[PDB]
């Protein structure tokens, strides 16, 4: 057993770091991936806030993905008030949600795919470069995440922190001109995505058939149980959320409990291993301390006791039962993702009623029930409770995706090579911003 | 010429101020063509230290008791020619001047400072989220400020002086800006552009005069910047069509 | 009148524990704020007193105009997080009717109260209404998560389960109801501790009427300093009316030696902090309320 | 084809037996595991008997599981008869459900302990020994067993065969002592079982990594498959159960139908094959006769027409969508659940009002109508069903997990040494004495 530490990771959002125990192989025995992002302790200031003000300080979590947070807060506030949206603002929201999945998935693509090869070869992705195929891909994907930004700006007010939504509602309905141009917008989307989700696809399965990727120089091993474990899955929609004002919520929140890095990640040890070459600046100096039990940024939520996966695989094994696990499946279910939103988008916007009611007649002010909403964020299930009294938020809490994802993601860790540790990471699509708030 | 080397250092924020640049589409793979090199950024490059830097785009603001946000800041410093606080968390604090401790897992993580208060900074760009266009127009004018000739030196230095002059005017930023150096100051004349600008529905006019909801703002001083009586330079407004044309050029294919 | 620079100007200091059996059943250690404030509502130096009494969850405190003797022994025992003593200082003179407000807290607390004092910034009233002032002895404090995290992780104990917590001899001390016992090394907790204690440059709480702690004395026993005039008029009438069994601090153990010690590190470590404020940033630096 | 047979089974409650068709190579063809544990009948002596009697004699089925007996016959009276029991109540029964699962659990440590290496060895672990680490991992097991019947004692009356449960709730409820203490108990125990959690699943981890095990003296090679079957699971909860009277079962009593051994066990055979150093006294003497539809002591409930598993694995691929099977998934599973139930303990002190009622104020005598109760018992879906009219059960009947289990452990049993069937029984954690009550 050495001791080898990444600090700060890269090719994802925020800032975290790996803490790894390996063998003398250079496998991982038991890693720990925490977050050292600084705690703005979004939930603890939001007490004595007014119910309108929370979402939107709560949006500023994280810019990639700001659709989950006001949506998620702002419906916890409604949940806990006992209010009904109308249900042209519920479809405004629906479309502000499926948008915000396209560009958020194809940022991702960019984060990826410089560890991916062309496929049948040993070129690796360079999409900064200005040579083919790297720049028609680069192309496209840009173009996507711009149909998908300006979707959600034109439902949702702003593409980041979107000002449409409210308590009750929304401020804006749309003119006929407007749903016309989203339309218009999805459906040169949907080919488009079609063919990216076409193209990841294939690289994926080309990445299942390598025995080894290069890493600074080396060949490193690829495994074929890559990023496995044992902790399953937690989703509470395929698209959208669900919240405690439903007749049948598809979260129970009597299944969960957060509790501190405490219980599961390691306590003190010493860095005894470091490689400069490192693409680009090298691994932690030996002699380092860390101790993932006290540097860790976040709480650690669990269901029925322990850690879980959340994200796009979470959500295809509960709703479809998809049954393959680990780094590559969670790209692959990633991908299976994009054609989706844009068909609920059309579907959406044919329902819309442009002259129909985005606010509700009577928003009450609350009397201190506990309300909660999950949003599926592009990462996982993105889960707020409430409570709300004289307008006020009397206490909150937020159990964000990539909270969930940390510890287990942790565990996936185990017979990896520490090299492509970071692989393993990525499959994650993680958020530290978020993770943390 | 070279094209200058920008980095992207991220203290306490959200991201989405590097999203915004990526908005930029293929204006923004048209200047990291033809314009700058990319020496640093967490989320899209591996670098994993802060390089040298002829620009650095600073977002989010620093927590005061997390030791290495500290260093990060006063190593960003060191090793760059151009600070710039990119958006309303670097410039004024923005949703973190909330913050004030008490959650798991660092209760301590209580202060946090926007960053012209830890070291100098020499332009801000303003916004939650700030616009792509600012930041491309930044960018442009910062490259030509350091490799064109004295006619574009000239013109780029004239049009980041507002943006220098808000660096030191303060690092606060809110709706009561309005109040203190706008209407206080006999300036206001009713436009509505503030009323625009702010992100969170917070500015109604009421009789031609600003109304600001001061528990809905998140203090991003975004109204400020946008009313036209804060800064009005004419030598550069005036010139619309022009400083435009020059801008859609620098861009073109 | 000495004036020591680690432990304020003071009149004279003793080692002491109240008379009153029912009221030493709870104390944290002698008994001295709550004996003194009793005394003090009994005789009519004062006609209520900001105490910490019993909040919303387990081991949280919640500030209270106490006027009863029975409403002040509520607040016995030492809550390891933050009580905001002073919010309540104004409203004692205004709904509550008192002419003669007695305040107990922490060094800090004992601050904003003579500041108030002397500038009173919409602070009306409350100047010649401050009638005796009761400072507890404090290194440092922490928040209700950070209490949390101590208690239930680090000490592995349920809040509903604790009678009584200590900090002492290196070690945080929690005692269970049922008759266990766990501590915490204090490295550990150095993480947990609010960020303004770090510029506190107080510890025997020196602005005090009368002062009192733990350190200096055995277990069930106060170390105690007389530093004003009212501070010296109550004490001597308390002790004259047997409210007190005293001791000189000089015969006692480990006594005034171990707490100049303690006080020298804080100060000295807490100025460091101060004077690091000033070189923060680069050519930028930090506040100094002392300045 | 030959036939092996070993009689009886160790290391699991009751009295049970394999009757084995192996090739060549000595691999199961086609095992049966059947129970020989004489039938009491309980449910046909339940007849005519007063509705509070019903459960204590049930709970005497089992002595390791008696509170999952105790509880589901209860909650099937009060599910037949319309009883609706105090919160304060339920709280009482869920604290005394999850302790005794973390008994039941440590208490099955103990039984396949042997069966494994201490990791990196060829030491199988003994525990009896006075010698280490066996001694301290004893020591850990046995106080955790005692916290855990404790805290049974406490809020349930009794650690074997509870006392408190009656029809309508309990007869008491606990002092303020009572809660500090059993608070204080499940505080010490969390640490513990996540110890040992982490131990148990070091030592699942290295068994998978094993190619061969040890077995009276020979190597007997550890296939990769082992205990696969093809049955499925079935599980009505993460923790506690379902009854009847919920708004929406989890149990769905259309889908049962139990048939006689006679449908899926083998008919008559004769043993043609025999080991006298099977440790410790050999196989069944060539020439005996078997037949295990004749044999066999248990009916054989199914769900949609076939057998399934049951426990801990099915609860998690049930509610996680944990995607491991077999023999090492199931030891897995099993441990995973330790930390549940002391985080559900002592969340249920927390909303204990010891000054609250624990007995509802009606208890009807009943019409005649079905009602039935599921309980997750440590080892599976424990499921009682009732008919109560003027306070006599008229009709009973009880489908216990290791009944389920019985014809899925069997057809689990292909593929596998003969010589280490046992172990693909053990994964099962079986209680024969409850299987045929
Ligand atoms: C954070 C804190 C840190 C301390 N650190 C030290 C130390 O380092 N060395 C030392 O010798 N003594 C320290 N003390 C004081 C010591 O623990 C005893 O509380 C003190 O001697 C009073 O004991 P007593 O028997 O006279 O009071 P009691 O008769 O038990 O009465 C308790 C008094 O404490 C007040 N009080 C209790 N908790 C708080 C709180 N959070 N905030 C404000 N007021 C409170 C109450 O108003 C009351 O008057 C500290 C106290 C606190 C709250
Ligand atoms: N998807 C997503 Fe965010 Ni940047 C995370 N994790 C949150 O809700
Ligand atoms: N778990 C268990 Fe028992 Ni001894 C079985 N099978 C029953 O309900
Ligand atoms: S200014 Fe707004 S968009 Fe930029 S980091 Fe701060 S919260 Fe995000
Ligand atoms: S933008 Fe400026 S001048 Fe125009 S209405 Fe607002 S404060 Fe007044
Ligand atoms: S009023 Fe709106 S635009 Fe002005 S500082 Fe507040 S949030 Fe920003
Ligand atoms: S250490 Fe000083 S500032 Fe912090 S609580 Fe104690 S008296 Fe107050
Ligand atoms: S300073 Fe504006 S509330
Ligand atoms: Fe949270
Ligand atoms: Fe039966
Ligand atoms: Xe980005
Ligand atoms: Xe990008
Ligand atoms: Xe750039
Ligand atoms: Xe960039
Ligand atoms: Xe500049
Ligand atoms: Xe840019
Ligand atoms: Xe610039």
């Amino acid at each position: 057993t050495k001791v080898v530490e990444i600090s700060p990771t890269t090719r994802l959002e925020g800032h975290s770091k790996l803490t790894l125990k390996v063998n003398d192989q250079g496998i991982v025995e038991r890693g720990d991936w925490l977050s050292i992002t600084p705690v703005r302790g979004i939930e603890k200031l939001a007490i004595g806030k007014t119910m309108e003000q929370v979402p939107k300080i709560a949006s500023r979590v994280c810019g990639i993905c700001p659709i989950a947070h006001t949506l998620a807060s702002t419906e916890a506030m409604e949940a806990s008030i006992g209010c009904e949206i109308p249900t042209d603002a519920k479809l405004l929201r629906i479309i502000l949600h499926a948008a915000n999945r396209i560009h958020s998935h194809a940022l991702h693509n960019i984060l990826i795919l410089p560890d991916f090869y062309i496929p049948g070869t040993e070129k690796k992705f360079n999409l900064f470069a200005n040579e083919q195929p790297a720049r028609s891909v680069m192309a496209r994907i840009v173009r996507i995440r711009e149909i998908a930004q300006t979707i959600a700006a034109i439902a949702g007010g702003e593409a980041i922190h979107p000002s449409n939504p409210r308590i009750g509602g929304m401020y804006h309905n749309v003119s006929p001109r407007a749903k016309q141009k989203m339309a218009d917008l999805a459906k040169e989307c949907l080919v488009l995505v079609h063919e990216q989700m076409e193209f990841m696809l294939d690289v994926i399965r080309n990445m299942q058939n390598r025995e080894f990727v290069e890493v600074g120089g080396k060949q490193i091993p690829l495994p074929k149980k890559l990023g496995y474990h044992n902790q399953g899955v937690m989703a509470t929609a395929p698209m959208y959320g669900s919240s405690s004002l439903d007749d049948n919520p598809t979260w129970d929140f009597t299944r969960w409990k957060e509790t501190r890095p405490w219980d599961w990640y390691m306590g003190e040890v010493t860095i005894d291993l470091e490689d400069p070459s490192y693409p680009i600046g090298g691994t932690t100096k030996v002699g380092t301390k860390a101790n993932p039990q006290m540097e860790s940024c976040t709480g650690v939520p669990t269901y029925d006791g322990q850690p879980v996966e959340v994200g796009p695989r979470a959500r295809l094994a509960t709703f479809k039962n998809f049954d393959e696990k680990g780094t590559f499946a969670q790209h692959i279910a990633r991908q299976m993702e994009y054609p989706d939103c844009c068909y609920t988008i059309l579907n959406c916007l044919d329902n819309l009623n442009t002259s129909g009611k985005v606010l509700a007649d009577h928003i009450p002010q609350g009397d201190g029930s506990m309300g909660w909403a999950a949003n599926e964020a592009p990462r996982g299930s993105n889960i707020h409770l409430a409570r709300v009294k004289d307008g006020k938020v009397r206490w909150y809490d937020m159990l964000v995706p990539t909270t969930w994802n940390f510890p287990t993601c942790s565990r996936a860790l185990t017979g990896a090579p520490w090299q492509i540790a970071e692989m393993v990471v990525r499959a994650y699509d993680p958020c530290v911003s978020c993770a943390t708030h | 010429t070279n094209k200058i080397k920008i980095g992207h250092v991220h203290m306490s924020g959200c991201t989405g101020c590097l999203v915004s640049l990526a908005d930029n589409n293929l204006g923004l793979i048209k200047i990291l063509d033809d314009y700058a090199d990319l020496v640093y950024c967490l989320t899209l490059a591996d670098v994993r230290h802060i390089p040298e830097m002829d620009v650095a785009l600073v977002e989010g603001s620093v927590c005061l008791q997390d030791h290495e946000s500290v260093e990060d800041i006063k190593e960003t410093r060191k090793k760059s020619k151009i600070v710039v606080a990119l958006g309303s968390c670097a410039c004024y604090g923005n949703i973190t001047r909330f913050s004030r401790g008490g959650q798991h897992n660092q209760p301590q993580h209580e202060s946090y400072l926007p960053i012209g208060d830890l070291i100098d900074v020499d332009v801000y760009i303003p916004g939650c989220p700030p616009s792509p266009e600012l930041i491309r127009n930044v960018a442009v004018m910062a490259y030509l400020l350091l490799e064109g000739n004295e006619e574009q030196k000239e013109l780029a230095g004239k049009y980041l002086k507002p943006l220098m002059d808000l660096a030191k005017r303060g690092t606060s930023g809110c709706f009561c800006d309005l109040m203190y150096d706008v209407i206080n100051q006999g300036l206001c004349m009713g436009c509505g552009t503030c009323a625009a600008s702010c992100p969170v529905h917070a500015i109604t006019l009421e009789f031609g005069k600003p109304q600001g909801e001061r528990d809905l703002c998140i203090k991003c001083g975004s109204c400020y910047g946008a009313c036209p009586r804060s800064f009005f330079n004419l030598d550069v407004i005036s010139e619309f069509e022009n400083i435009s044309e020059i801008i859609a050029k620098a861009l073109k294919d | 009148m000495i004036e020591d620079p680690y432990l304020g100007k003071y009149v004279t200091c003793v080692s002491a524990r109240s008379t009153d059996k029912e009221i030493l059943k709870k104390a944290q250690d002698g008994g001295i704020a709550t004996a003194l404030m009793v005394y003090a509502l009994e005789e009519g130096f004062i006609d209520g007193t900001i105490v910490a009494g019993e909040g919303d969850k387990p081991w949280q405190p919640k500030p209270v105009v106490a006027m009863t003797r029975e409403d002040i022994l509520k607040a016995r025992g030492t809550r390891y997080n933050i009580s905001p003593q002073i919010s309540w200082l104004k409203e004692a003179t205004r709904s509550f009717g008192l002419d003669k407000v007695g305040v107990t807290g922490v060094c800090c607390q004992m601050q904003a109260v003579r500041k108030a004092q002397l500038y009173p910034i919409n602070m009306r009233d409350v100047p010649g209404k401050v009638a005796f002032t009761v400072g507890l002895f404090c290194m440092e404090n922490f928040s209700y998560k950070s209490l949390q995290s101590i208690v239930e992780d680090h000490a592995n104990q349920s809040l509903g389960s604790v009678k009584k917590m200590e900090i002492t001899k290196g070690k945080f001390w929690v005692y269970t109801e049922r008759g266990n016992v766990a501590t915490v090394p204090l490295k550990a907790t150095h993480k947990y501790e609010q960020p303004g204690c770090h510029v506190c440059l107080d510890y025997v709480s020196n602005l005090a009427d009368i002062s009192t702690g733990s350190v200096g004395s055995p277990d069930g026993w106060s170390t105690v300093f007389i530093r004003t005039k009212v501070g010296n008029e109550i004490w001597s009438k308390a002790v004259a009316d047997g409210m007190f069994e005293t001791k000189p601090i000089e015969e006692v153990k480990p006594g005034l030696d171990l707490l100049r010690k303690l006080a020298k590190e804080k100060i000295d470590k807490n100025q460091k902090t101060v004077e690091e404020r000033k070189t923060f940033g680069i050519n930028k630096g930090l506040r100094n309320p002392y300045a």
